[PDB]
RNA sequence: UGAAAUGCGCAGAUACCGGGAGGAACGCCGAUGGCGAAGGCAGCCACCUGGUCCACCCGUGACGCUGAGGCGCGAAAGCGUGGGGAGCAAACCGGAUUAGAUACCCGGGUAGUCCACGCCCUAAACGAUGCGCGCUAGGUCUCUGGGUCUCCUGGGGGCCGAAGCUA
RNA sequence: CGCUCAAACAUUAAGUGGUGUUGUGCCACUUC
């Protein structure tokens, strides 16, 4: 919450939204922005012009928070998902290192009807 | 697992009865000081407080060491798998090399002749007693204390147990014999394993006469009876319930709850 | 009789006098169920690759014995039950298969 | 398993004659050992259908083998199937 | 590319503690490397792959490390 | 989601960190691959166990082949008794679609799916090819066993094709 | 402007329904 300077922001991309959060080194959620937090609805949300708005939005209120270097990590498969990086790129914050660690079960619980 | 019979006749040919298979070839309840006089049909006024009771079979109670504590470390050779007409499960005549002899409910898992024991340093063995605090997490368990010092109570019935979910503060989680996830204080003693006789909830009783030789009554239904008697008195012809179902003291009867609000053992409970 | 490796890890955030309290439970245990003791190593602690128990360290044994085997899982059952051993895995050991020779 | 050291005990108790590991005897008590070595098994284990197939299996060629025993030598196959307890 | 098993010495491929070794074909991933990758062959890979889960169970060798930079 | 809506959310959801419960299923290896009589069989550990293959030419000495009837195994769904229930999910309700939509699509959802014990004995139970044996060019890929081995020699899985067969 | 209806009309080779739009009170399925 504090005033801090390292940090870390999480892509969770999906397909028909795209969200991210930057939380503090320690892994709690500072800030975070979706595709509705850009005014979008339905299905705007999976596009990487949203996810920029997306990246921007969060990125953007982290600076408000004295934010600057950012860890990455990210999850999903969504339109915005490189997108929701290169617009953390041109947002003046560090992308200190990215990293992806989408979930991926050894298999196990049977999947939905597709 | 159990004896049914071939129907020579109705009500038997559903009603079966367990396989004694268990029991160690014994009958005669051990005279020592372990049988001794048992009664009451209802309470101290010559009044009724449980509906529909007695036709018994005459019945001597069998002593029970569930505390177990008394005799740390003192190891007992097992002697007796017997029937116990008192109780879903069998019990064990167990002898201690110390002479004396006691009984204890039945476990699952006790053949005749185990070097089972109490106290915390006995192993984590079918049949041994000892604290939580030294039975790992997981381990099922019978025959349960609730506070330290005071005795056994939880999961003592035919193929009863409670799970050890894991250790918080000086209290141990159990599963109990109903998913009712409690805290009880470590120093509590138990004894490893589940109960016997698990195989008891397949009997059928079968004719009327079995339900009697048990000692429960016929009981009478609610809307058998009369708008005096009970709620569902109607009776005019086999005629629906006024609402809500009820008890013959008029509390609802499907769904409402009863333990207290604030009995202080809430805060030892989870679900 | 047959030939077995035995695998422990040890709790690594504890000294050397529960540590060798710890050790002689495994023996005791061990020479209970006729378990003969063969060239035992002793890798201690050791950067795990990941978290158990939320520690990444452990302190790993090894053995290697000659055995009855009817009874080699209730050798393996009796070592997990110490709240102290967080990992057990007998296996039954085999000859250098190689690899590059 | 069955120990190679006490299946020689068998043959050796059921060879007709030294240097002898090929004599229908030795086959027969040989399947038979088998037979309730698998019988046992299959008794605690009875989902164990699999193996059952085995135990049809083993116990046609004893079957087998026992037809020829008896229909050759009659006076041997007496000797045998007494020392084997079968034919029950 | 290059082949692993060329990279190496003479090891017994049944050691489930040479981590060092054994890690060599786990992929910057934690993904058991496929075989055309190692270099091995059929009866080879397959207990590889035994001795590797057997190792995974050990703390040993990692299951899954999220990729690096990207 | 084709677009949505029902749905869920200022009861603070979605996303994220940590701790715990629970079940099922085994990512990478992993495959043109292995095994099984067939049904069928994937974390790993141990124990119990069937079948099978090669080398040695040691053993018995035609004891073989098939097999009406019988006997056993037999996916799945299903059924009885008891336990279990995270995910999926007929039926079932709801959103949309549609002239109508008991369907397709979506949100929720129970038996079931899982365990034991029993019953069920069905099938595109398909190689749609009963089994055993001898005979009739080779080429190439793979699995596996033996042999001083750019090679032969057995066994198993594919493709291509001598002869022949075939509507 | 929105909402319900019986027709004229338009979409199809045709039919059907739908719908489009005016008028009115306030692509789907099928062709013996």
């Amino acid at each position: 919450k504090r005033q801090v300077a390292s940090g870390r922001a999480y892509i969770h991309a999906s397909y028909n939204n795209t969200i991210v959060t930057i939380t503090d080194p320690d892994g709690n959620p500072i800030t975070w922005s979706s595709g509705g937090v850009i005014g979008y609805k339905g299905s705007r949300k999976g596009t990487p012009y949203a996810a920029q708005l997306a990246a921007l939005d969060a990125a953007k209120k982290a600076m408000a928070y004295g934010m600057q270097s950012v860890d990455v990590i990210v999850r999903g498969t969504g339109a915005g998902r490189e997108q929701a990086i290169r617009a953390l790129q041109a947002s003046g914050l560090q992308v200190k290192s990215i990293v992806d660690d989408t979930p991926v079960p050894h298999n196990g619980c049977r999947p939905k009807k597709k | 697992a159990v004896k049914k019979f071939k129907p020579y006749t109705p009500s038997r040919r559903f009603m079966t009865v367990a396989d004694f298979s268990e029991i160690t070839k014994t009958e005669p309840e051990k005279s020592l000081v372990k049988p001794l006089k048992k009664t009451g049909g209802r309470n101290n006024q010559g009044r009724i407080t449980v509906r529909f009771r007695g036709g018994g079979h005459k019945r001597l109670y069998r002593i029970i060491d569930f505390k177990r504590w008394d005799k740390v470390g003192i190891p007992a050779k097992v002697a007796a798998i017997e029937y116990d007409p008192n109780r879903s499960a069998r019990i064990a005549l167990l002898h201690y090399v110390d002479g004396e002899k006691r009984y204890i409910i039945a476990p699952d898992g006790l053949q005749v002749g185990q070097q089972v024991v109490a106290g915390p340093d006995a192993p984590i063995q079918v049949g041994n007693a000892l604290p939580l605090r030294f039975i790992p997490v997981g381990t099922v368990v019978h025959a349960v204390e609730l506070e330290p010092k005071k005795g056994a109570k939880l999961a003592r019935a035919a193929g009863t147990s409670a799970q050890i979910q894991g250790r918080e503060g000086d209290y141990v989680i159990l599963r109990l014999p109903s998913g009712e996830l409690r805290k009880v204080h470590g120093e509590c003693y138990a004894t490893v394993g589940a109960v016997g006789n698990a195989d008891h909830k397949n009997i059928v009783l079968g004719k009327a006469g079995r339900s009697r030789w048990l000692g429960r009554r016929p009981h009478v239904r609610g809307a058998a009876m009369n708008p005096v008697d009970h709620p569902h008195g109607g009776g005019e012809g086999r005629a629906p319930r006024g609402r809500p179902p009820a008890s013959p003291w008029g509390w609802q009867t499907k769904g409402l709850k009863t333990r207290k609000r604030r009995k202080p053992s809430s805060r030892f409970i989870i679900a | 009789m047959r030939r077995y490796e035995v695998n422990i890890v040890l709790n690594p955030n504890l000294d050397q006098s529960q540590l060798a309290l710890e050790k002689e439970i495994i023996q005791r245990a061990l020479e209970n169920y006729g378990a003969r003791v063969e060239k035992v190593e002793e890798l201690g602690l050791r950067r795990l690759a990941y978290p158990i128990a939320k520690d990444p360290q452990g302190y790993f044994l090894w053995y290697q014995v000659e055995m009855p085997e009817d009874r080699v899982n209730d050798l393996a059952r009796e070592l997990r039950i110490r709240d102290n051993v967080r990992r057990v895995m007998v296996v039954k050991s085999q000859e250098p298969f190689l690899a590059n020779a | 398993p069955i120990t190679k050291e006490e299946k020689q005990k068998v043959i050796q108790e059921f060879a007709r004659f030294p240097g002898d590991t090929g004599s229908t005897e030795v086959q027969v008590a040989l399947l038979t050992l088998r037979i309730n070595r698998l019988s046992e098994h299959l008794k605690v284990h009875k989902k164990d259908h699999h193996s059952h197939r085995g135990l049809l299996m083993m116990v046609g060629q004893r079957r087998r083998l026992l037809r020829y025993l008896q229909r050759e030598d009659p006076e041997r196959y007496r000797a045998l199937i007494e020392k084997l307890g079968i034919r029950g | 590319k290059a082949k692993v098993k060329a990279t190496l010495g003479e090891f017994d491929l049944r050691d489930y503690r040479n981590v060092e070794v054994l890690k060599r074909f786990l992929s910057e991933t934690g993904k058991i490397l496929p075989r055309r990758r190692t270099g091995l062959s059929a009866k080879e890979q397959r207990i590889l792959a035994k001795t590797i889960k057997r190792a995974r169970i050990l703390g040993l060798l990692p299951f899954t490390e999220k990729l690096v930079r990207k």
